[PDB]
């Protein structure tokens, strides 16, 4: 059973920055492209990266692309997102995913909120 | 119109 | 033009009747495949299914088989005959383009489902 679990999260500044953790259990972390998608508090959803399985590409949308950065620790099976330069905009419930076949999005964690406050 | 692009996610 | 997706307006139904959810590709888009997923309060997202534009699809696990789909032009559903307490969630649709000089994710706007 396939299984995702994020932390990290809490409450930052704008201008301040964080890394958030997913562990990865209930298959072969090494072989999947990961993803980290964020639900605003109005409840929209929005991918902000990609990963490859070895960790060689990652992608990210113009909202966090500077930002934000993906990275991967095979032996570890664990997926990271380091977070710089916080904006206000960047408060949400974040959740690390992994894909099946052709969907990116197959299997989700619970998530970890991170609050940007002022 | 545009062609869709799509990877298998598990290689 | 943008990559968007346009989703039907949130509506309440009653037990045992049947639901059509719609989702709307930008035109220029409208052969892409997209992802349904529900999620329910306080729950992750869930992936449902991926409905390719001659309306085939394939659902994921954990999904009854009272969930269908089809599609019709840009416009993509997520039929739900019968219905049960336990399908009262947000819907909300996806569509990937893994274009290689730039990835491409959009989400619709979600559709509230009440019953």
């Amino acid at each position: 059973q396939v299984q995702l679990q994020e932390s990290g999260g809490g409450l930052v500044q704008p201008g301040g920055s964080l890394k958030l953790s997913c562990a990865a259990s209930g298959f072969t972390f090494r072989d999947y492209y990961m993803y980290w998608v964020r639900q605003t508090p109005e409840k929209r959803l929005e991918w902000v990266a990609f990963i490859s399985n070895g960790g060689g590409s990652t992608y990210y949308p113009d909202t966090v692309k500077g930002r934000f950065t993906i990275s991967r620790d095979n032996a570890k099976n664990t997926l990271y997102l380091q977070m710089s330069r916080l904006k206000s905009e960047d408060t949400a419930m974040y959740y690390c995913a992994r894909g099946r076949g052709y969907v990116w999005f197959a299997y989700w964690g619970q998530g970890t909120t991170v609050t940007v406050s002022s | 119109q545009q062609q869709q692009q799509q990877q298998q996610q598990q290689g | 033009m943008q990559l968007v997706l346009t989703q039907s307006s949130s509506a309440s139904f009653s037990l045992g009747a049947s639901a059509k959810l719609t989702c709307t590709l930008s035109s220029q888009h409208s052969t892409y495949t997209i992802e349904w997923y529900q999620q329910q309060p306080l729950k992750p997202p869930k992936y449902v299914m991926e409905l390719k534009k001659d309306g085939s699809h394939s659902t994921g696990d954990g999904i009854p088989d009272r969930f269908s789909g089809s599609s019709s032009g840009a416009d993509r559903y997520l039929s739900i005959s019968n219905i049960q307490p336990e399908d009262e969630a947000i819907y909300i649709c996806g569509v990937g383009d893994t274009i290689k000089e730039q990835f491409v994710y959009v989400f619709g706007g979600g559709t509230k489902v009440t019953v």
